[PDB]
């Protein structure tokens, strides 16, 4: 066969490790999820706006007794309201404090006032992929490796749980000072044991079976995961078009095109996470991730030193100081006003 | 060539959720 037998027992124990491990975490999180004002706004000095959603913002802050960074995210409870997030925002939270893996930011404090929630996580000063990405044009495919190996141990790690993460794309990933990657958003995670049905996504990133409106699984993220890989490796990604009916009708056609300079085992890597058939998509199968982890383009991942964070990175962003932001680009300043009146108060009660 | 076309798709920039 393809292992002998010293590489078959040690893939073996290795598979098993990786049950024993996931267990752990389950009940670990499980007890966390059972039983979670850890602050307030006059204890953080405000600095910069690092990123802006439709929540919001999220700033740079300092805690004052302290003197650490953070990032602040900051929403409007009304906006939240009229947007019809209630449950993202207090899901979001609630994975967050739950979760505990290296690549899962990690939260801090969260408080709410009058107006605004607040969530207080790690500042992962190394900028968005998505910035990298594009300045750099594309990433090799060992580089592309390193990241993605992140990923599948993140949501090996998130599918555990029973938790779809549905929102992968270079823009929801940041890089850390080590280099390694960081995961902030869970606004359309959900604890899914067997399907669901939310359309909801990125247009490029988004699986056949959402777009065709069945109930769909947690092998959307499998999807998700080759048009990543795919975006990192080529500098585009693979579905794209002026607009989104166009992309998706790319989508649901079965058919793929690669670069030339895509390695043959990157594109059969591809051709099975980017596999409209659920019957036969890697991720999906009675075999798990380890599809995914034991195929040739992952021959050269030691998946254990990833998880330590032992692999030296091939690219370490650009460092001064521990407030300091140069690998994230301007937003305009706008003020975090506080009404004298209680906004949404019902709605948030739990947060 | 693909990027060309990429380029002129005009999805280049950071991507909204639907
Ligand atoms: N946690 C964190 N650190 C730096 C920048 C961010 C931007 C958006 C969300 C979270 C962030």
């Amino acid at each position: 066969g393809h292992m002998g037998n010293a590489a078959a027992a040690k893939k073996g124990s290795e598979q098993e490790s990786v049950k024993e491990f996931l267990a752990k975490a389950k009940e670990e999180f499980l007890k966390k999820w059972e039983s979670p004002n850890t602050a307030q706004l006059d204890h953080f000095d405000r600095i910069k706006t690092l990123g802006t959603g439709s929540f919001g913002r999220v700033m740079l802050v300092k805690h004052k007794e302290t003197g650490n960074h953070y990032a602040m995210k900051i929403l409007d409870k009304q906006k939240v309201v009229k947007l019809k997030q209630i449950e993202h925002t207090l899901n979001e939270k609630r994975i967050l404090q739950a979760v505990n893996f290296p690549f899962l930011v990690k939260l801090e404090f969260s408080f709410k006032d009058n107006s605004n929630l607040y969530m207080v996580m790690e500042y992962v000063p190394g900028g968005e992929m998505f910035s990298h990405l594009r300045r750099i044009g594309r990433f090799s495919e060992p580089h592309a490796r390193f990241y993605a190996a992140q990923i599948v141990l993140t949501f090996e790690y998130l599918h555990s749980l029973d938790l779809i993460y549905r929102d992968l794309k270079p823009e929801n990933l940041l890089i850390d000072q080590q280099g390694y990657i960081q995961v902030t958003d869970f606004g359309f995670a959900k604890r899914v044991k067997g399907r669901t049905w939310t359309l909801c996504g990125t247009p490029e990133y988004l699986a056949p079976e959402i777009i065709l409106s069945k109930g769909y699984n947690k092998a959307v993220d499998w999807w998700a995961l080759g048009v990543l890989i795919y975006e990192m490796a080529a500098g585009y990604p693979p579905f794209f078009a002026d607009q989104p009916i166009q992309i998706y009708e790319k989508i649901v056609s079965g058919k793929v095109r690669f670069p030339s300079h895509f390695s043959s085992d990157l594109k059969d890597l591809l051709r099975n996470l980017l596999q409209v058939d659920l019957t036969k998509r890697f991720g999906n199968l009675k075999n798990g991730v380890n599809d995914i982890k034991n195929h040739k383009w992952f021959a050269t991942t030691d998946w254990i030193a990833i998880y330590q964070r032992k692999v030296e990175a091939p690219f370490i962003p650009k460092f001064k100081g521990p407030g300091d932001t140069s690998n994230f680009d301007d937003y305009e300043e706008e003020e975090i006003r506080v009404s004298i009146n209680e906004k949404c108060g019902k709605e948030f009660t739990e947060f | 060539t693909t990027y060309a076309d990429f380029i002129a798709s005009g999805r280049t920039g950071r991507r909204n959720a639907i």
